């Protein structure tokens, strides 16, 4: 079975470097790109960079340029992300993800404890089972309909992708997620609130670089 | 390369049976239906039947039902057509054909033919679709635009192919789906028409176009070919 | 919402002409636009459609390669360049706003007043009957049959003598705002029906069905609703 | 090469012949004009991305899993995933005013007609074969194969 397994949590001192591993299995490692995304506790997702496992080209988000190094071991089918000059602000769950957004392949996360403006509206909204959650995601710049995504970020676990390409349901996502939207004003819709539906959903854009994310809408 | 290689020439007595083989190579045998079309001496193309090499399903034209059997051997990547109780009217070149992109229907893939001679004519059924191709023969000079019409008894939307058959050769597909030009076929060959009226148009007539042309339909079974137009060039 | 056509006139066969349609009262840049023509004493025929931003164009087989649809979103104007004009092109040309940014699965509303120009599809739409006689108060039923399944993408229009068509029903059964409740539409797949529960004097008109499932968009032959002797 | 491998797998998925389903043939109205001429292939990248994503969505439904062989479907998804990666990598490495949003909507409407057809035909073996053959055609056209 296809799997993305990350290294265990690490504790570092300020100024030190951390190296997170992402072991892939079940597929030909060189055929897909590996992205790295982080999430500080109680914060949204933040894209760090991408690496093509075939030749080795990498592209990093401006914020991490000069601090991050993304590498690979083709023999062990493992991707690596190294961050130098660690600070308390780098305390986050780091995720590795495979490039096809429709695949929804992500690692379980690695919390390094160190001691296009996507406006997801609303931030939090409470409801009871049997109602319609009308989540929203708006972008500052123009985002292509094909490059909008929706995830179900469960507590501490990887973000379970639900809607890729703004309207298509991933394998496993029930038909109750009638996610719409295109252009700049996008929407996530839930017809009938199931008990298990309570989670903080995210809107991602995978068009232009860097890949941005929304704040997250809490359903409780 | 996709290749269909047929068995050699056959000479049979009346009442006897003949089995023609069609060995395939290039791309998975099981994914494409094999069709059998015959052509008697001085006759047009005549569809006999089809066989799905995946499951073994067979369909035959009424004319050949009970006499023809289409089989396949997956182990050998070979299709077969057997014709029993041969008569003098069965003397013809038998061709096998691989299916197109849809994995069904007649296409540019054809065997080389098999001459079955019965040492001692064409046409279907009353309700069969009529492909009335006009004219039966024309003779324009080099450069003239040859216009060929094909008429259908029933509305077949755009399920029509336009074939060019050179002497002693298998037919070459020129236009598929009534108007799409087949790859490699020169742009000057036009496909036009929808419904019951169709019109092929060779524009700058070059001598490498001197051949007979047919219109095969697939808007309902059995597959019926047009009459044919013998296009020839006029000299001094 | 207004659409004003202009540029119509008498032209010689083989010549060219450019029609214009000035739009106002709506967000022109967010809607696809179409040209529909009506030869003298004949039914409605879809000519061409252009997407909201002008990047996508669609044409009827009869005009493909001769006509060119274009638009100026700044000036809110739709254009139809007609080249190699034939006697067959003689018709009143109407511009119509489409409900979406792109064509198909939509409807025409509203339509312009039309401009006079004086010089096939695989989905056939059959309307029945071609004409019917009815009295005030009668229940009128008009049927429309498609050659293949068109789901629920069928619209109904009313056209009075000397006037442009008007949308009555969209998406097989949805009544247009302002249309009286005596009009109703039903059906799906291949068979559709327009019903007037109790005919009024203002309902004597020609009715047309139109499929919006795929391009080319096609109209039925029309059904004239006339007085009874 | 990747487009040829996708078609190879879709051809292998075929269970019944389209000749047995001639009465179920249907015109889905594929928006061919949205993929332009072979010279403007750079502008058609987001449209092609949507096309592949819609093919993936169509073949990853519960109904598709029931209609097609699991082993062939998995290989088919792998090939579609690879094609999406290549497109995404290029986008990461546009100045059209519409960003071909009209073209993406036309592709979506085309897949909506396919979905409605399958539902109307109660996911019959013939309806699935008609859809499979339609996707063989439209995918070859979109990839200029």
């Amino acid at each position: 079975q296809v799997q993305l397994v990350q290294s265990g949590a690490e504790v570092k001192k300020p100024g030190a470097s951390v190296k997170v591993s992402c072991k892939a299995s079940g597929y030909d490692f060189s055929r897909f790109s590996i992205h790295w995304v982080r999430q500080a506790p109680g914060q949204r997702l933040e894209w760090m960079g991408w690496l093509i496992t075939g030749n080795g080209d990498a592209k990093y988000s401006q914020k991490f340029q000069g601090r991050v190094t993304i590498s690979r071991n083709i023999s062990a089918s493992t991707a690596y992300m190294e961050v130098t000059n660690l600070r308390s602000e780098d305390s986050a769950v780091y995720y590795c993800s495979r490039d096809p957004v429709a695949a929804g392949l992500w690692g379980q996360g690695t919390l390094v404890t160190v001691s296009i403006l996507l406006t997801q509206s609303p931030g939090t909204l409470s409801l009871s089972p049997g109602e319609r959650a009308t989540l929203s995601c708006r972008a500052s710049q123009f985002v292509s309909s094909t490059y909008l995504a929706w995830y179900q970020h469960k507590p501490g676990q990887a973000p379970r992708l639900l809607i890729y390409g703004a309207s298509s349901r991933a394998t496993g996502i029930p038909d109750r997620f009638s996610g719409s939207g295109s252009g700049t004003d996008f929407t996530l819709t839930i017809n009938g609130l199931e008990p298990e539906d309570f989670a903080v959903y995210y809107c991602q854009q995978y068009g232009s670089s860097p890949r941005t994310f929304g704040q997250g809408t809490k359903v409780e | 390369q996709v290749q269909l290689v047929q068995s050699g020439a056959e000479v049979k007595k009346p009442g006897a049976s003949v089995k023609v083989s069609c060995k395939t190579s290039g791309y998975t045998f099981t994914s494409y239906d094999i069709n059998w079309v015959r052509q008697a001496t001085g006759q047009g193309l005549e569809w006999m039947g089809w066989m799905n090499p995946n499951t073994g399903n067979t369909g035959y034209a009424q004319k050949f039902q009970g006499r023809v059997a289409m089989t396949r051997s997956s182990s050998t990547r070979t299709a077969y057509m057997e014709l029993s109780s041969l008569t003098s009217e069965d003397t013809a070149v038998y061709y096998c054909a691989r299916a197109g992109l849809t994995g069904a229907g007649l296409d540019d893939y054809w065997g080389q033919g098999t001459l079955v001679t019965v040492s001692s004519g064409s046409g279907g059924g009353a309700s069969d679709i009529q492909m009335t191709q006009s004219p039966s023969s024309l003779s324009a000079s080099v450069g003239d635009r040859v216009t060929i019409t094909c008429q259908a008894s029933q509305d077949i939307r755009k399920y029509l192919n336009w074939y060019q058959q050179k002497p002693g050769k298998a037919p070459k597909l020129l236009i598929y789906d009534a108007s799409n030009l087949q790859t490699g076929v020169p742009s000057r060959f036009s496909g036009s028409g929808s419904g019951t009226d169709f019109t092929l148009t060779i524009s700058r007539l070059q001598p490498e176009d001197i051949a007979t042309y047919y219109c095969q339909q697939y808007g309902d079974l059995p597959l019926t070919f047009g009459g044919g137009t013998k296009v020839g060039i006029t000299g001094p | 919402v207004q659409l004003v056509e202009s540029g119509g006139g008498l032209v010689q066969p083989g010549g060219s002409l450019r029609l214009s349609c000035a739009a106002s009262g709506f967000t022109f840049s967010s809607h696809a636009m179409s040209w529909v023509r009506q030869p003298p004493g004949k039914g409605l025929e879809w000519v061409s459609s252009i997407s909201a931003a002008g990047g996508s164009t669609y044409y009827a087989a009869s005009v493909k390669g001769r006509f060119t649809i274009s638009r100026d979103n700044s000036n809110k104007t739709l254009y139809l360049q007609m080249n190699s004009l034939r006697a067959e092109d003689t018709a009143i040309y109407y511009c119509a706003k489409e409900s979406d940014r792109v064509t198909t699965l939509d409807w025409f509303d509203p339509w312009g007043q039309g401009t006079l120009v004086t010089v096939a599809s695989d989905i056939q739409m059959t309307q029945s009957p071609s004409s019917l006689s009815a009295s005030v108060g009668d229940r009128v039923t008009i049927t429309c049959r498609a050659s293949q399944s068109i789901s629920s993408y069928l619209n109904w229009y009313q056209q009075k003598p000397g006037q442009a068509p008007k949308l009555l029903i969209y998406a097989a059964s949805s009544l247009q705002t302002g249309v009286p409740s005596r009009f109703s539409g039903s059906g799906s797949g291949t068979d559709f029906t327009l019903t007037i529960s109790s005919l009024q004097p203002e309902d004597f008109a020609t009715y047309y069905c139109q499929q919006s499932y795929i391009t080319p968009l096609t109209f039925g032959g029309g059904t004239k609703v006339e007085i009874k002797g | 090469l990747g487009s040829r491998r996708t078609l190879m797998l879709l051809a292998q998925m075929r269970r019944i012949s389209l000749f047995s389903c001639l009465k179920d043939r249907h015109d889905f109205g594929f928006p061919q004009e949205e993929f332009g001429n072979q010279f403007q292939k750079a502008e058609t990248i987001p449209v092609l991305h949507e096309m592949i994503q819609q093919i993936f969505n169509l073949f990853s439904t519960k109904d598709s899993s029931a209609a097609w062989d699991e082993t062939l479907l998995d290989k088919f998804y792998t090939e579609l995933y690879q094609q999406l990666n290549d497109l995404e990598a290029c986008v990461i490495q546009t100045e059209t005013p519409l960003m071909k949003e009209d073209s993406i909507l036309a592709v979506r409407k085309y897949f909506q007609r396919i979905t409605l057809y399958l539902k109307e035909k109660k996911y019959s073996p013939c309806a699935w074969e008609v859809v499979r053959a339609e996707i063989m055609r439209s995918f070859s056209l979109s990839t200029n194969l």
